[PDB]
């Protein structure tokens, strides 16, 4: 019962994100499941990330407030909070919702991998640390319609992944003791929201701090060999200084960093999610 | 059914660039920052969209924004009854003429305090040379009989050459004119028509009949024609130094030939400079502390000459209602003749044949040098006298080049929008413009290069003012003036403007704010 | 009738929308399975039909209904979506089927592996709205649009299947109309009304003479002949079925996308990931009905055609057993680890598992040391619209958008045609080469006349009959295809004890369910199927059953399981409707029998165009565009290094200063813009010698690295610009001798690009030091 109450309350808090539609009769969201462990809603697509983030943040906070949770969560994990994962499918209005929800199940199943990547210190049995996570995808018409085909299309070089997912949503302080904290920070959702924010910034005549044409060249480069993509970044970042913020090597010369022996980057997501924050 | 066309009209002919043209791409075949649009084969071309919107823009002025008429020709995605455009505008490749290629204009900003090139405000616009041709690419589908009367007006406006196209429309460029207009008709509602379209290429129609059916309804505008000559030599500097001669006049292609040119941007710029100076003088405002951009943005000149698009939590940017044409020399040369001057190496030698040729006096050097006269200059070291080491340089002064009358073109209609229809509030901006012209006729405004160094001072012999569809209170503008003090304009009219001017001086509000 | 071709030449830059943008692009074009631009057949028919209807207007004197609209409905089929009321006549299919127009096959092949060329075929076009008041660019209406370079020459197959009874007169009518539509068509794709997509469209073998015959005759025509279905004709010849069963493997390759309706739901169709055996029966008729009464054999059950599943391990792939469970986090066949056959294995301690459901598993054997290989089918959701033909846009009244899942090209499948010796004797005695004749290309699926449905069919050699392992302790069952059973009142139902009764009766044994508490006996899921009687223009009754991959196991309670009876049921299939592919089943398979928890999965150029090839002129445009951008990039890379500027031109920074002064570079830069063509090296060499003669100006270039000589070399040595830039042009060229043709072409621009980049890049480093 307490979990249902937390779910409903956090929803009331999160729907505040639909700020631009707040002038008119009904907010562009429809709850379909709203209790137990589960939230399932349809909403306006470009809002969904910010809406879902605020839900997860509010949900974790809310869970700490209940004694009906505290004594169980504290013994189960050593923290006042529980946590939740989410999967977000973003689709055109005519896209069959059955297919879109099917993908959302696969996406959340990916996001739940934080259970494996982040663990209670000296836990025995090894047990997941409480940490909310997101996975999402935007189903552009050529991007396929099943998770494996989607991710496959984003692995152009066998050693390279153009995505970097799942995104950790819980704030660093609430993870700061956990084993894998440093991994959780690399995968922190904040890193992407920052970088998209940069692309939405403008220069004084009102034009975005990176032009669209340059962005297209960067996406093209990601499908090339690593050395070519690393070159292309250098060329363009020498002109548009903001890209210094986007480098991931820590050497300010690659959009990529090495990860589990693969090369991955969050940068592509900042291109494709460029519009999708409320 | 597929759209029940009664009569298809093919409407075609030659469009000619009456001024240079620029349509921006995203990267283009030019090396410049501001680079021309090109088709997928890299050819210079007019994008159908850009031309179509140009035509539709002019139609909006004619119909006074009556969208319920516009949308039944040009279509609308919103209205359930409308949808697709009935006018169709194909792409047209530009045929730059024989032996001719894309020109590059130079562009520069002049710091209004120091009178010198403002840091970073330099640019180099590529342009299609005047006289390039491209096909009028229109098709029209009529669901009812005849030809829409407003569409007839549009074709007359193209024959008048009243519609501007592409970029830089206020500042030298973009004017086009239609020739060779042929209409082909196809009675697609009936068998002879459809087979004629498939096989017999339509019924010819004469244009003259339909032109007689309508009076050309030109929108409110004021033409300003300035008749002038160089008093001291006048030139804009060519964007690169020669070998024999260091400083050369700029030339542009004009159809077959090259001619000397003063770009409209230069005439616009010097006029804007004197306009700004007068305004700030009356207000005792300052620009010494503002950056260059803040110097540009002052009252009345903002409305006349325009301001950059700059979104502010509202847009301060609006197109300049005043436009200026490129001005060309009455003299012309073949392209190779001028290349013989540019490629000359010895001022005593091969230069002299080339100048005798180029001036068209191959027999008589003295007549050549009464037209184009090379000259030497030196910097004298204050201790030694004689030339300071390396400071020897030379100019090809166009002392005798005759020039055509400058055309300044003022969009009264566009100002009326900026003043929300309060036609009385036109008076101060008109008054300022007459002051600008009064100073110009008084030789106070130099033009071109070298203005402090014995060049650029011009005589004005005649200003012709030609208002069409003016508001009646401005009718006395229709006049020709030869007094520099404009006393050929009626004293009562000048007194009226002087009253409205003094009334605005007393409270110099942002008049374009209602 | 096959081998008529449409040819298309694009004469202005052209755009076929995905109906969406991507990222920084607001519009992006549809690309085929080879990532090149192409024109979808659904667009092509739609445009061509529209022009034909213009002709019909011109001949019906503008009557929106009439004799000639009759002909268009005859040629291009009726639109039963838009006609409404009590329309009695059946909707007629089109006579004309049109593929997608692709690029020339050789040009397409040339792009293989050359990613940067595959991009250069398109380019970005801007767009903007102007505020009518302020006369400036209306912000947040700035638009960037992908368009495809003009000059592309594309072609598509057309097939006509005119009725064999059609009058010779009417053939010239149809040729007349179709020829007229090609002639009258002028544009296709996006922003037609603003000059994109202007094209010429022609049919091979139709010319003005075809239009001339219409123009001379059209008043004499009539309404088209009424449509007739192509009925079956039984004959009763079939010799009664006798063993052995021969088994002919048929390989199917998807040459185009294929749409295979799993479940229709409003304006969208979901697709299967296998080919139902029912689709092939028309092909069976069209290739074997001369040899035996196919229809009698089906009714007798003397024929079975299996489903086509994806080919794995050289053989038909098998739907993943629902007895397999993966570790919810770390395992399953998708992760190549942690897969437990819950018929044999306990759940691991603590870890919750999830049952497997999708996908296909290859071969397995009594000890493979590895999990079976996993197959997957690539699929994409294609999108289409309907234009409301008068307002000439989509509307909700005309139904707007619709979309199909499709299996993409290059996927490959296997099915078995199973025939008794009785029919094989008849076929072989009439034709020993019949298995060679099975090689054909056919159209199957939804929308099969358009871009969808082209598949190759190809016989292998005869397979061996399957040989199930008998086991007198336990019977175990794998549903290789969906199983349909009647309930005891002939209704469809799904109750597993019906199947218990069925199998034990058919095998003449008795069965008992596996009773163990931690080994699951049964893992089934229901199945329900939409289908249509194309023979009759009505849906088929909703089939209900168990979906493929359902599995269950039993202990044998009494009797003996005959190995020969097992083999028979595996060949014939059980339950209802086996002939069209249902009911396929496997007994005692080692995969259901083995325990797998310890195992893991195993570890897992191009050629030039001939110079004379017609599209070589088009390829030349792509080459130049790709080279230009590569040159601009690599020049800017080299400008980024303060050592490289010194290497190439000798410019460098020393303290506050630049050598030479910026003005000296600017002077040279102003001259270099006259270097339009290689013969202009005169001008640049002329300048430098005139510079070098003036000692004070010569020494201005002292403290450079030899700069005046370096410039002279770069301007004169044809090789040296390319030596500096050092670009492997091989991935950026496809024309024979293209490299030398383009180097000699672009040389003048390469010089201008490099020097300009160096001077600009040098200025930035001067500002840091200044």
């Amino acid at each position: 019962l307490a979990l249902d109450n937390c779910t409903i309350n956090a929803f009331k808090m999160a729907i505040a994100v639909f700020k631009e539609d707040s002038k008119k009769i009904d907010l562009p969201i429809v709850p379909l499941i709203l209790g137990g462990d589960d939230l399932t809603v349809i909403c306006r697509g470009d809002y969904a990330l910010e809406f879902t983030r605020e839900f997860l943040e509010a949900f974790e906070g809310q869970t700490e407030t209940h004694d009906d949770i505290k004594v169980i969560a504290q013994k189960a994990f050593g923290v006042d909070r529980l946590s939740a994962c989410a999967g977000i499918s973003i689709i055109k209005p005519h896209f069959p919702f059955s297919v879109a929800y099917t993908l959302a199940e696969r996406l959340i199943k990916s996001a739940k991998e934080v259970k494996q990547k982040v663990t209670v210190t000296n836990s025995s049995p090894i047990t997941p640390f409480p940490c909310s996570a997101i996975d999402f995808h935007i189903l552009y018409d050529s991007s396929g319609i099943d998770f494996d085909r989607i991710r496959e299309k984003l692995r152009p070089e066998d050693n390279t992944e153009l995505y970097n997912r799942p995104y950790v949503v819980t704030a660093a302080e609430n993870l700061s003791q956990a084993q894998g904290y440093e991994w959780s920070q690399a995968h922190s959702l904040q890193t992407l929201a920052d970088r998209v924010s940069y692309l939405r910034s403008e220069d004084g005549e009102g034009k975005s701090a990176l032009p669209s044409s340059q962005s297209h060249a960067l996406r093209t480069a990601l499908y090339l060999e690593k050395n070519e993509a690393d070159a292309q970044y250098s060329l363009i970042s020498q002109r548009y200084k903001i890209l210094k913020n986007f480098a991931e090597d820590g050497e300010n010369k690659s959009l990529f960093h090495l990860e589990n022996g693969k090369y991955v980057t969050r940068f592509l997501d900042a291109l494709d999610a460029k519009d999708f924050f409320a | 059914m597929a759209r029940k066309v009664t009569t298809r009209w093919k409407i075609t002919g030659t469009l000619i660039a009456e001024t240079p043209l620029h349509i921006g791409g995203v990267g283009g075949d030019a090396d410049t920052d501001l680079a021309l649009a090109v088709n997928g084969a890299g050819e210079y071309y007019v994008p159908g969209t850009s031309l179509a919107g140009a035509l539709r823009g002019w139609m909006t002025q004619l119909l006074n924004n009556d969208e319920s008429q516009i949308k039944d020709l040009w279509g609308d995605h919103l209205d359930a009854k409308r949808g697709a455009s009935f006018v169709i505008v194909d792409d047209a490749v530009i045929h730059i003429p024989n032996n001719a290629d894309v020109e590059i204009r130079e562009g520069v900003g002049i710091d209004r305090h120091f009178g010198t090139a403002a840091n970073g405000f330099k640019y180099s616009r590529a342009v299609i040379p005047k006289g390039s041709k491209f096909k009028l690419p229109l098709t029209f589908d009529s669901q009812d009989d005849g030809l829409p009367n407003a569409l007839i007006q549009l074709l007359c406006a193209l024959e008048a050459g009243d519609i501007r196209l592409g970029a830089a429309k206020t500042r030298g460029l973009g004017r086009i004119k239609l020739d060779d207009l042929k209409l082909k008709s196809f009675a697609l509602d009936k068998p002879e028509g459809i087979f004629s379209a498939l096989l017999d290429q339509g019924k010819k129609l004469d244009w003259n009949q339909l032109k007689a059916n309508v009076t050309y309804q030109s929108p409110p505008y004021l033409g300003i024609s300035i008749t002038w000559n160089p008093k001291d030599p006048v030139m804009v500097k060519a964007e690169g130094d020669g070998l024999a001669i260091d400083i050369l006049p700029l030339v542009s292609q004009v159809g077959s030939d090259v001619r000397f040119v003063i770009p409209g941007s230069s005439i616009k710029g010097i006029l804007r400079t004197q306009a700004e100076r007068i305004i700030r003088t009356i207000c005792q405002s300052n620009g010494s502390e503002k950056n260059f951009l803040e110097q540009l943005r002052i009252n009345l000149v903002n409305e006349l000459f325009g301001s950059a698009s700059l979104s502010q939590k509202i847009d301060l940017g609006k197109i300049g209602a005043l436009a200026v044409n490129d001005c060309f020399s009455s003299l012309s040369m073949t392209p190779d003749q001028w290349k013989a001057v540019e490629n000359a190496t010895e001022m005593t030698g091969n230069l002299q044949p080339a100048l005798k040729q180029a001036t068209g006096y191959p027999n008589n050097i003295s007549q050549a040098y009464k037209v184009l006269q090379p000259a030497m200059h030196v910097a004298v070291d204050r201790w030694t006298g004689g030339a300071a080491e390396g400071m020897l340089y030379s100019v090809l002064e166009p002392i005798g080049v005759t020039w055509e009358p400058i055309q300044v073109h003022l969009d009264i209609a566009r100002l009326k929008n900026y003043y929300h229809g309060k036609e009385e509030k036109l008076k101060p901006a008109i008054a300022l413009l007459l002051l600008v012209l009064r100073d110009l006729a008084n030789k106070k405004i130099p033009v071109g290069y070298g203005t402090n160094r014995g060049m650029g001072t011009i005589t004005v012999s005649q200003i012709t003012l030609n208002g069409k569809a003016l508001p009646t209170e401005l009718e006395p503008l229709n006049k020709t003036m030869t007094c520099p003090n404009l006393t050929d304009l009626d004293e009562a009219f000048r007194q009226d403007l002087s009253t409205a001017w003094k009334e605005w001086i007393a409270d110099p509000i942002d008049l374009c704010q209602q | 009738m096959r081998g008529i071709e449409i040819t298309i030449t694009m004469q202005s830059d052209w755009h076929v929308g995905t109906g969406m943008g991507r990222g920084e692009l607001d519009s992006v074009v549809q690309r085929d399975g080879d990532n090149l631009p192409y024109i979808p057949g659904k667009t092509l028919t739609g445009i061509l039909r529209d022009s034909c209807e213009q002709v019909a207007l011109g001949l019906d004197n503008g009557q929106t209904r009439g004799l000639w609209h009759g002909w268009i409905n005859f040629i291009f089929g009726d639109q039963p979506a838009l006609a409404q009321g009590a329309i009695e006549p059946e909707p007629r299919p089109a006579l004309i089927a049109i593929g997608s127009a692709h690029l020339d096959p050789k040009l397409k092949a040339a792009f293989q592996g050359k990613k940067q060329l595959q991009e250069a075929i398109a380019f970005m076009k801007p767009g903007v709205a102007i505020d009518a008041i302020t006369g400036t660019a209306k912000k947040d209406f700035l638009r960037f649009e992908e368009v495809v370079r003009l000059g592309a020459k594309l072609t598509a197959e057309v097939e006509l299947n005119l009725p064999d009874n059609l009058s010779e007169t009417n053939k010239k009518v149809i040729a007349g109309i179709l020829a007229s539509g090609a002639k009258l068509t002028e544009r296709l794709g996006g922003k037609r009304r603003r000059g994109n997509g202007r094209c010429e469209l022609k049919f091979s073998g139709y010319s003005d003479q075809q239009i001339q015959w219409l123009k001379d005759n059209y008043q004499s025509v009539d309404q088209p002949p009424k449509y007739q279905q192509n009925k079956l004709q039984s004959a009763g010849d079939n010799p009664e079925q006798q063993p052995p069963w021969h088994i002919i493997p048929l390989t199917i390759k998807t040459l185009s996308p294929v749409v295979l309706p799993a479940r229709t739901v409003g304006n969208v169709v979901e697709c299967l990931d296998y080919i139902p055996g029912r689709y092939l029966l028309g092909y069976i008729h069209k290739t074997l009905g001369e040899y035996f009464d196919v229809s009698q054999a089906i009714a007798a059950g003397d024929l079975i055609i299996t489903n086509a599943t994806i080919k794995i391990d050289g053989k038909a792939g098998r739907a993943t057993p629902f007895c397999l469970f993966g570790e919810k986090l770390d395992g399953g066949l998708g992760k190549g680890k942690g897969v437990y056959n819950r018929f044999q294995e306990s759940e691991p301690d603590g870890i919750q598992l999830k049952g497997e459901r999708g996908g296909y598993v290859g071969q397995f054997e009594q000890e493979q040391r590895n999990l079976p290989n996993t197959g997957k089918i690539n699929s994409e959701l294609f999108t289409h619209n309907t234009i409301q033909d008068d307002v000439q846009r989509p509307t909700s009244d005309v139904g707007g958008v619709y979309s199909y899942e499709a299996i993409i090209a290059g996927q490959t499948f296997v099915a078995e045609l199973r025939l008794p010796d009785s029919l094989v004797k008849q076929i072989t005695s009439k034709n020993k080469n019949w298995q060679a004749q099975l090689k054909a290309t056919i159209r199957i699926g939804q929308s099969k006349k358009d871009q969808y449905g082209k598949i190759e069919v190809t016989s292998g050699n005869s397979a061996d009959l399957p040989k199930p392992t008998g086991n007198n302790k336990t019977l175990s069952i794998w549903f290789l295809s969906d199983i349909l059973l009647r309930g005891d009142r002939l209704n469809f139902n799904a109750t597993p004890d019906d199947l218990k009764k069925y199998l034990e009766n058919a095998l003449d044994i008795k069965l008992k369910e596996r009773s163990d508490n931690d080994l699951i006996c049964i893992a089934l899921r229901s199945q329900r199927t939409e289908s249509w009687q194309v023979r009759w223009g009505l849906p088929r009754p909703s089939l209900v059953g168990w979906q493929a991959g359902s599995c269950l196991i039993y202990d044998i309670e009494s009797g003996t399981v005959n190995a020969e009876k097992l083999q028979e049921l595996m060949i014939t299939g059980i339950g209802d409707r086996c002939t069209e592919g249902y009911g396929q089943i496997g007994f005692n398979d080692p995969l259901l029998s083995a325990s797998l928890g310890k195992l893991t999965a195993k570890p897992k150029q191009s050629n030039p165009l001939p110079t004379n090839h017609p599209t070589q002129d088009y390829a030349r445009l792509i080459e130049k565009a790709a080279w230009r951008e590569a040159i601009q990039n690599k020049a800017l890379a080299l400008a980024s290094s303060r050592a490289k500027r010194e290497e190439i031109l000798g410019i460098k920074i020393m303290g506050k200063d630049s050598q030479p002064t910026m003005t000296q570079l600017g002077g040279f830069r102003s001259v270099l813009k006259r270097l339009h063509s290689r013969n202009n090296r005169d001008i640049v060499t002329g300048y430098l010698t005139a510079l070098e003669q003036v000692s004070n100006r010569k020494e201005k270039w002292s403290n450079t690295s030899q700069g005046l000589t370096k410039i002279r070399n770069l301007v004169t040595q044809e090789n040296l610009i390319w030596n500096h830039l050092d670009i492997d042009f091989s991935p950026l060229t496809i024309t024979q001798n293209g490299v030398n043709q383009l180097k000699s072409e672009l040389w003048a621009e390469a010089v201008r690009t490099l020097v300009d980049a160096i001077i600009r890049g040098h200025k930035r480093d001067l500002e840091k030091a200044q």
